[PDB]
């Protein structure tokens, strides 16, 4: 009966919330202070914590769920039921244990060495990360890019191929028709009368999103193959695709390290508020200072004053071993931390107010019960925080909270810079991350059968992208395998609805806070307003389904794409004037090697 | 590392009364299925503890709470206020209270 099912969870929300303190409050002690004493004393008292959730667990399967009528009862009573693993046998869930562990040991201390002195080798995050991100040289762009694939991916294709049979049982054995719809099973909402959404909607909902960018794409596309002829000359094609070697980093996720080659207007100084901080003695303190006061502008609370004692706002006195990483803590019993080390810097002065987004955000649904203490989606908690910082980071912000003469002119040709320096990050990553997902949900239904792994990845680059790969690769490598989000088992498409869901907040606050101008120019500081539209999603936290989250802040129930591009139709006008003498678009017939 | 000496009662059978008062200690039984003074599920303890730590956000830390409840049976006094006396002047017509 109903009734017996509000008694079980209550006492869950008394013993879950003590026993899931000490368990996050060991982790903060390891993390600011690193013995091996500490590293003990946060594994025994996390796995107090994960022994007792499979213990409520399974007691959770003893009321049946869909003789339930209340829909708070009923969502905390599903994420709670979730068998997950333990569903295969006992010796099948230990080897997808030991693949997890090997694909992620592969990952972080496999090794690259060089053929003019094979004493010297270089790991992928100190010295091969610097390479794809400040090189222009060809030959060693490219010895770089090869290498880690065909000495480090080689190994995970016949790991991949094991994990891929392991997680498909896994989520069949769970009612789902495979991995890939275990995944997007975030985004379902069942039965709240008009704000239904199906595991197979979100397939459709991306790609009729998709093909409105590819416009926007396109003439991204043309302007900085234009301008890397200049930088490799001999090496690229006016009406090709672009070499997978040459994009800033190792697998060209962001554009961002190409902003020194592809800069519009050189000569005019991208506006940056770091001498300004070192001429006025701010200390650590005035920069989180300067933020709660952004926050009280809006009509939000202040910090908790156990803010101020509990966190450690730089690297100590003491030299401390202490992971040095911004994060924001949500330890329970309303005790907020946030972990970082922070620098005078411009750099940290806007991640303080991006990190300062996650603490109000968890400041407000703490009314909720323990169970739906998250963001609506996985999507939305990474949004808010990034919300701030695109409002503090504005030149009208900067003058007015006294860091810019107030004799600044603004002019249009520095307007360009700064926007073409947001597309590289934005826009550049946004063919990325659907073409992986779409690789992905298609390895994991069978729609692309293992003798065809490696042909369809790269079809679908020039196809989708329009990235060519330098030298051709068969069916012994993985590519993909070779990102972090692949080999150490992380879903993806939460980084694709974050940018949509980034510009849709920002619009429609924007428009409460009565902004004149374009939506680049925008700040929500003194308004009270807006603040009052941000906070009522804010504290809904799981409790309700998000597309009816999205109504009390957008007015919509499904993510779109048109204020993306209201952002960039500045930047749209003037990349469509300067490519009137290239060509708009690519042939996915021309290779490096192919001649 | 919390001071588990702090309880309260978290089910009972009916609300109380005003000033009603309950420390007794059987095992609650949610469901139908009798419970034989043995806990299991729909049987349950029935008193958790606050475990306090000085590290809690405030509105989570423990506060001391007194009720002063006046009452006025049929009696013929009792305890009052504390009254204050002035200072008693001579020589001169006045209007006293004694
Ligand atoms: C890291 O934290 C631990 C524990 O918080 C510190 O280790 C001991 O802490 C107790 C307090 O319960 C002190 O009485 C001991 O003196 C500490 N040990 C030592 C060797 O000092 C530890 O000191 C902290 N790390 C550093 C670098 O101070
Ligand atoms: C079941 O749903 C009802 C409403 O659909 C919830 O009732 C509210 O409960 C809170 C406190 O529990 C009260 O302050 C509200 O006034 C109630 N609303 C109404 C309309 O009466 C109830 O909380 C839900 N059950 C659970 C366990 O949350
Ligand atoms: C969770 O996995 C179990 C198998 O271990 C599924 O089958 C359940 O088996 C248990 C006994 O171990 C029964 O008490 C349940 O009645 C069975 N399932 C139910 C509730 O029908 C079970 O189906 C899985 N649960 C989910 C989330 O589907
Ligand atoms: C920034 O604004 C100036 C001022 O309008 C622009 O200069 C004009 O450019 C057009 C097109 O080349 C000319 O027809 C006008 O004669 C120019 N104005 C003057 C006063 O000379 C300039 O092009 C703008 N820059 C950007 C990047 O938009
Ligand atoms: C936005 O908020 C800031 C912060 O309160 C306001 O800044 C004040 O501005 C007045 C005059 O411009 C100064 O005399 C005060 O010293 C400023 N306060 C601080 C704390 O620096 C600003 O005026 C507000 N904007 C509007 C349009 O009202
Ligand atoms: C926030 O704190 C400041 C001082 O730190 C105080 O003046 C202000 O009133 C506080 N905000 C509210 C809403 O009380």
């Amino acid at each position: 009966i109903e009734e017996q099912a509000k008694t079980f969870l209550d006492k869950f929300n008394h013993e879950a919330e003590d026993l899931f303190y000490q368990s996050s409050l060991a982790s903060w002690n390891y993390n600011t202070n690193i013995t091996e004493e500490n590293v003990q004393n946060m594994n025994n008292a996390g796995d107090k914590w994960s022994a007792f959730l499979k213990e409520q667990s399974t007691l959770a399967q003893m009321y049946p769920l869909q003789e339930i009528q209340n829909l708070t009862v009923k969502l905390q009573l599903q994420a709670l039921q979730q068998n997950g693993s333990s569903v295969l046998s006992e010796d099948k869930s230990k080897r997808l244990n030991t693949i997890l562990n090997t694909m992620s040991t592969i990952y972080s201390t496999g090794k690259v060495c060089n053929p003019d002195n094979p004493q010297e080798c270089l790991l992928l995050e100190p010295g091969l990360n610097e390479i794809m991100a400040n090189s222009l040289d060809y030959n060693e762009r490219l010895w770089a890019w090869e290498s880690w694939r065909s000495e480090v991916g080689k190994q995970l294709r016949p790991l991949y191929e094991e994990y891929v049979v392991l997680k498909n049982e896994m989520a069949r054995a769970n009612h789902y028709e495979d991995y890939g719809d275990y995944w997007r099973g975030d985004y379902e909402v069942n039965g709240v009368d008009g704000y239904d959404y199906s595991r197979g909607q979100l397939i459709e909902d991306v790609e009729h999103t998709f093909e409105e960018i590819k416009p926007l794409y396109e003439h991204l596309h043309a302007y900085v193959r234009a301008k890397l002829m200049n930088a490799y000359p001999s090496y690229i094609s006016p009406i090709g695709c672009l070499p997978a070697h040459l994009l800033g980093d190792m697998w060209g996720r962001f554009w961002t390290n190409l902003y020194s080659l592809t800069v519009p207007f050189g000569q005019k100084p991208n506006i940056d508020v770091t001498d300004a901080m070192v001429d006025q003695a701010w200390d650590a303190q005035r920069i989180f200072k300067e933020a709660e006061k952004f926050f009280v502008s809006v009509g939000l609370p202040n910090m908790t004053q156990g803010f101020w004692e509990n966190s450690m706002l730089t690297d100590p006195g003491n030299v401390q071993k202490a992971v040095c990483h911004p994060t924001a803590w949500d330890l329970g019993k309303g005790d907020f931390r946030i972990l970082m080390c922070t620098k005078v810097t411009m750099d940290d002065f806007l991640t303080a107010h991006h990190e300062m987004g996650h603490i109000q955000y968890d400041m407000a649904y703490a009314a909720q019960p323990f169970l739906l203490r998250n963001g609506a989606n996985e999507g939305f908690h990474e949004a808010v925080g990034e919300i701030m910082s695109l409002s503090a980071a504005t030149p009208k912000h900067l003058k007015s909270i006294g860091l810019l003469s107030p004799d600044f002119q603004e002019d249009n040709e520095t307007e360009i810079n700064f926007l073409l320096k947001q597309a590289l990050t934005i826009v550049g990553t946004l063919p990325f991350t659907y073409m992986l997902e779409k690789w992905r949900w298609m390895v994991f239904k069978g729609e692309i059968p293992k003798d065809q792994w490696m042909k369809k990845w790269w079809e679908m680059k020039r196809e989708i992208v329009g990235v060519v790969e330098p030298v051709p690769h068969d069916e012994t490598y993985c590519d993909p395998a070779s990102l972090f989000h692949v080999s150490n088992d992380y879903s993806f498409i939460r980084y694709y609805t974050r940018t949509l869901y980034q510009f849709q907040f920002q619009e429609a606050l924007c428009q409460a806070a009565k902004h004149e101008g374009p939506l680049h120019k925008c700040d929500i500081s003194n308004s009270t307003e807006a603040g009052q539209k941000l906070f009522n999603m804010l504290r809904l936290g799981k409790s309700e389904p998000w597309t009816l989250a999205l109504e009390n802040v957008v007015g919509a129930k499904n993510m779109n794409v048109r204020p993306l591009l209201n952002y960039f139709e500045p930047l749209f006008t003037w990349l469509k004037d300067q490519n009137k003498n290239s060509f708009v678009g690519w042939s996915t017939d021309w290779s490096p090697y192919a001649d | 590392g919390g001071n588990y000496n702090y309880l309260y009662r978290l089910f009972r059978k009916s609300n109380l009364k005003p000033f009603e008062r309950d420390i007794s200690t059987e095992i609650y039984q949610a469901g139908s299925t009798p419970c034989n003074g043995v806990e299991g599920f729909n049987c349950y303890f029935p008193l958790q503890s606050y475990g306090f730590q000085p590290t809690n956000g405030v509105g989570y830390q423990p506060y001391r709470v007194v009720v002063l409840s006046f009452e006025l049976l049929h009696a013929p006094a009792t305890v009052c206020g504390p009254k204050k006396s002035t200072n008693l002047v001579k020589n001169k017509c006045v209007n006293f209270n004694f």
